[PDB]
């Protein structure tokens, strides 16, 4: 295919995204979850990993790394240590609510995916690290897990497949950095949410020093549907190497901010004008879009005309597809203030372990506040660009990169706005 | 070459055991990679990011204190990416480091000053205000001026692993992360002046030695400690015919890098 | 097959101990944990 | 705003009375059994959160009690309690209003919500009403951004807020009744307003589109 | 932590008496070879110079630091005691 989008309801995976049906076990079984999962587990690890590989699913976390290869990293004989699946349910990133929606509305999809991924990698348990603020979502998840345990889908006979699997839910305590892979592992282990360096990779030394795999809720939840309907179908959706469906959270200055499920490689204009009701004031009133949550840079209207929603398409557009969180800003937006608020978010959410992110993100927050006030001179724009380049790639984890990229996008596109603010401040003071 | 891998430092071949880090391979060749949080007798932290070096045909710099060499790696220790990484990390440290060098006991003994002069830039672009941290009172031996602290966790790792007390740690988050004890606690074990030794900045200084001398003043005499029967090798720092300080000496078979508090 | 009504109302009547009460209820269904061979890492 | 040091005060000294209830000890036992043997230090966060849920806030005696129960160093417990922002190291009001002020909520005007909350409660941000009923703080993204602007009160989310809606919620909280969570704009959840653009058809059911051989 | 001052051999002399100047309190000395430190590239070169100039010598063998096995993954051990409790 050449044009992508217009995903059909019979092809949408998260059929209870809007909470209009029963989220409990009876409604999930009516919607088709837990179907032939015993047959899937008896087909076993290699078949499931091959299904994920031929589906070509990439990480919904925002990393974009292939799921089949990442899960086949744990397809090894055991050395006496237990093995663990860990489910990133924190959803800290701004603009993003898709994991919250599918946890509170399709929790049995998440439980079945935990079982399927744990069987595929070889695992005795899945620890779902949920965000600490999602108390009601966590309680709904525990209700679904109790239903699964009572129905025998989980625990000591996984749907009667002679496989033992446990699903635990562990709540966080309010840290965006605990959504990171290794920092999440440390938070489960009970220390501070500080990411650890790689190597060792979590497939070798992870939670409790055991081989483990951290996977996003959307990835885990689409795993059993991929196994049931085949990887060829999921690969048939989307473009080449950007395959399947995706949950987009369109927020900001749109008429209908919403979470929707749409095919990969949908045009951004098509997605907004179809599901968000368009920009407030119109497509001409559109100014900028942050397409992949706060960690991705912004793109102006001119390139937002024709851009697709692929990893590769946004990389060509000098962006990324992060959590598919499309934040829309119109002509009335104080764009410098919005980007400075994002940098203040990263300043408050840095874990402070490593020097470039700690000191530099605090520095960039101060510089961006002065940029909002206009209290700088245009040489500081290139100074801030160089500071962002010093932060990016020099940190333990990718919070430094996710703080450097919005600054780079703002400098790359809206530089005359910054210079105009500095000039207006200079002429109004002197 | 059994159970050995060949790696390259600036194109020079060297055979190392598996599990050898990039920093250890470079020091086997004969060059010392800059560091702040790595200590050869502490666990690997990997947070100060001063040891970032370029591996050839690799786009991302790696932390030499933690990354083990794989096979046939060419470690470019003096390449432009490595120099830029060192300059950036030094700028980030000195952005919030306080201008305390004349009133600081780490006068000529400062790893931060020396590595700044050897690897950082010569000027600052920091136009903002600096942070300031209230001091702690962990005891009458170690004087804490925690504004100078660079959060390298050497004291935390030492107190956890060698002293075995688990009393220090980091409280807070981000730029507000502070090293110390959350409560008003007196950190007093034996082997507790070695945090004064291993703190690279003058955040943890010696209270008996406070403001007394400078390292260029002090003459060094290598002697033996007699306060116990271990026989720890020490350096007596004497200035103008007066004993000013006792420091340890590196002797792997007796006392390694440390001395007891009574000795110090 | 109703679709016009919200069906997450069970999250309204949750108290502050709901999650841990559910965990305590779940404790009887689980497999025995692995051991690291020591009581603690000390 | 807060300070990551502890000063002994008559209300927050390590002799203030804290101990878990017996049912809370049962819950602690279940939490510890959730983890492998020899790794009971992994239960620091849930036990500390249980202490907060029992006591309101978290005194230094509560941190020491958690450390004593789990046999972990109290400095490690202090590190957790100071790292994580949901732990109240000072007493808060009966209702802890957290207004998200990150970028998409700011785009959908969380500032008006914050200003009307300050006007209604008569307090600034970060401080408590004198009757100890409301604490009001700003927070980062709470994971409900398509429902911007929104607040969190204790464990509940109040979404799609207008100033009239947040004033009504404060009136219900002062009256002592639950305001019920969810959006206040007439939509049930994250769905688009003015109809559904997707999932209009009934779900297909079990055994639909299953590949052959499975 | 810098090791660039441990590269060359040094020959120094035994410490003699330093007393207090009555007028000013300065460190008065009487031996001329109190600040004399000589740098040599090799131990045998320093030996040759000392024997040539007729000075009795004590030779201390160079203390090279021992090679150490460093593993970042040991900080997160499943069963061993090298697992850390903080970072
Ligand atoms: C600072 C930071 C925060 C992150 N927060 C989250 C989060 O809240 N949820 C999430 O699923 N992934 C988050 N991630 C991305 C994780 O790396 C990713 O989820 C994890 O690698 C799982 O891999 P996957 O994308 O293949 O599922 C974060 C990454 C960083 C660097
Ligand atoms: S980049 Fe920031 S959040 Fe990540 S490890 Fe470094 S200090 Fe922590
Ligand atoms: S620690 Fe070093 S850089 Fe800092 S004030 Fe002291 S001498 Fe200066
Ligand atoms: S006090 Fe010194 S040793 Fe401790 S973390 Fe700070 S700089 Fe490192
Ligand atoms: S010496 Fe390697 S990061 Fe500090
Ligand atoms: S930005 Fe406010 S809830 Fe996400
Ligand atoms: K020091």
């Amino acid at each position: 295919k050449t044009s992508f989008g217009s995903l059909k309801d019979e092809d949408r995976i998260f059929t209870n995204l809007y909470g209009r049906h029963d989220w409990r076990l009876k409604g999930a079984l009516r919607r088709g979850d837990w179907y032939k999962t015993k047959e899937i587990l008896l087909k076993g690890p290699d078949w499931i990993l091959g299904e994920m590989k031929t589906s070509g699913l990439r990480g919904r976390g925002g990393a974009g790394f292939p799921t089949g290869l990442k899960w086949s990293f744990m397809n090894k004989p055991s050395d006496g240590r237990p093995k663990y699946l860990v489910v990133n349910a924190d959803e800290g990133e701004p603009g993003t609510c898709k994991d919250r929606e599918i946890m509170r509305h399709d929790p049995h999809k998440l439980v079945e995916g935990c079982l399927v991924g744990g069987r595929a990698m070889g695992a005795r348990a899945a620890y779902i690290y949920i965000r600490g603020e999602f108390y009601n979502e966590a309680s709904n998840l525990q209700v679904a897990i109790r239903e699964a345990y009572e129905a025998g889908l989980i625990g000591k006979n996984a749907c009667g497949s002679d496989y033992d699997f446990d699903v635990f839910v562990v709540r966080g305590a309010g840290a965006y950095i605990c959504g990171e892979e290794t920092a999440l592992i440390e938070s489960i282990e009970g220390k501070q949410g500080k990411p650890r360096l790689k190597p060792p990779f979590p497939a070798d030394v992870g939670v409790f020093g055991c081989p483990t795999t951290v996977a996003n809720v959307e990835t885990v939840a689409v795993s059993p549907t991929i196994c049931r309907r085949g990887g060829t179908w999921f690969a048939g959706f989307g473009r080449e190497r950007n395959s399947g469906t995706k949950l987009f959270n369109i927020s900001g200055h749109v008429n209908h901010p919403c979470t929707v499920e749409e095919e990969m490689s949908v045009p951004l204009k098509e997605l907004i004008e179809k599901h968000a009701g368009g920009v407030t004031g119109g497509w001409d009133n559109l100014l900028a879009v942050i397409p992949g949550g706060s960690s991705t840079p912004l793109i102006p209207k001119s390139v937002c005309e024709t851009v697709l929603m692929d990893f590769d398409a946004l990389v060509q557009a000098q962006t990324g597809l992060g959590t598919a969180a499309v934040i829309v800003m119109d002509r009335s937006t104080d764009i410098v203030k919005a980007i400075a608020r994002l940098i203040e978010f990263y300043k408050h959410e840095s874990c402070g372990q490593c020097t470039p992110c700690r000191e530099g993100v605090d520095w960039m927050n101060k510089v961006m506040a002065r940029f909002v006030k206009g209290d700088a001179r245009p040489a500081e724009i290139d100074s801030l660009w160089e500071i962002s380049k010093q932060i990016e790639g020099h940190t333990i984890c990718a919070l430094g990169d996710g703080a450097a990229w919005p600054v780079q996008g703002l400098i790359r596109h809206f530089r005359p706005e910054l210079e105009d603010r500095m000039q207006r401040f200079a002429q109004q003071h002197r | 070459a059994s159970n050995l891998i060949e790696v390259f430092v600036d194109g020079q071949s060297v055979m190392v055991e598996p599990g050898t880090t990039v920093l250890q391979a470079c020091e086997k060749v004969g060059m010392q990679i800059p560091r702040f949080c790595y200590h050869e007798r502490l666990s690997v932290a990997g947070n100060c990011r001063m040891c970032l070096v370029e591996i050839e045909k690799a786009p991302k710099v790696v932390a030499a204190c933690a990354m083990p060499v794989m096979k046939g790696w060419n470690i470019l220790t003096n390449s432009e990416k490595s120099k830029k990484a060192r300059e950036g990390v030094m700028e980030f440290l000195l952005a919030n480091h306080p201008l305390d060098c004349p009133i600081c006991d780490q006068g000529g003994e400062c790893d931060l000053q020396d590595q700044s002069m050897m690897f950082g830039s010569d000027r600052s672009r920091f136009l903002e205000g600096k942070r300031a941290v209230e001091d702690k009172n962990i005891g009458p031996l170690v004087k804490t001026i925690m504004t100078r602290c660079i959060q390298c966790t050497r004291c935390i790792r030492f107190a956890s692993e060698i002293a075995g007390v688990d009393d220090l740690g980091t409280t807070g988050r981000g730029n507000d992360m502070q090293v110390g004890t959350y409560i008003e606690k007196m950190f007093m074990s034996e082997l507790s002046g070695n945090v004064i030794d291993i703190c690279p900045v003058g955040a943890l200084t010696s209270k008996p030695y406070a403001f007394t001398a400078r390292p260029w003043e002090t003459r060094k005499t290598e002697s033996i400690d007699v306060m116990d029967a271990v026989g720890s090798n020490i350096v007596v720092s004497t200035r103008t015919g007066e004993v000013m300080r006792i420091l340890p000496r590196m002797h792997e078979d007796i006392n390694e890098e440390w001395i007891s508090d009574k000795t110090r | 097959t109703d679709t016009t009504t919200y069906k997450n109302l069970q999250h309204h009547d949750y108290n502050t101990y709901t999650f841990l009460d559910l965990n305590l209820d779940l404790s009887k269904f689980r497999l025995p944990q692995p051991s690291s061979g020591r009581e603690s890492p000390r | 705003g807060a300070l990551f040091v502890h000063r002994d005060t008559p209300e927050n000294n390590p002799d203030t009375p804290f101990d878990f209830t017996p049912e809370n000890y049962k819950r602690i036992e279940a939490i510890v059994k959730n983890y492998p043997e020899g790794h009971q230090a992994a239960a620091v966060l849930p036990v500390l959160d249980l202490a907060q849920r029992q006591n309101g806030w978290l005194p230094i005696s509560a941190m020491n009690k958690v450390a004593e129960v789990l046999q972990v160093p109290p400095m490690r417990v202090y590190e957790v309690a100071t790292f994580y922002t949901m732990y109240n190291r000072k007493p808060v009001g009966k209702y802890h209003i957290q207004v998200c002020t990150t970028t998409p909520c700011m785009l959908r005007d969380s500032d008006s919500i914050l200003e009307t909350l300050q006007r209604k409660l008569g307090i600034k941000v970060g401080e408590t009403t004198p009757d100890k009923l409301f604490t009001l703080i700003e927070v980062e993204c709470l994971g409900a951004c398509v429902n911007a602007p929104m607040v969190q009160i204790n464990d509940n989310y109040y979404e799609d807020l207008t100033p009239k809606d947040i004033e009504e919620i404060i009136d219900e909280l002062k009256a002592g009744k639950v305001p019920k969570p969810g959006p206040r704009s007439g939509r049930f959840c994250c769905e688009p307003a003015g109809g559904l653009t997707s999932l209009t058809e009934p779900p297909k059911g079990p055994g639909f589109g299953v590949q052959a051989g499975l | 932590s810098g090791v660039n001052n441990t590269k060359k051999w040094k020959m120094e002399f035994d410490t003699r008496e330093r007393w207090e100047n009555p007028l000013m309190g300065w460190a008065s000395t009487a031996d001329p070879l109190s600040n004399m430190v000589l740098t040599f590239s090799a131990k045998e070169d320093a030996i040759a110079f000392a024997e040539k100039n007729g000075w009795s010598y004590d030779v201390e063998e160079k203390k090279v630091p021992k090679p150490k096995s460093k593993s970042y993954g040991a900080n997160f051990s499943w069963n061993k005691r090298t697992r850390v409790s903080t970072k």
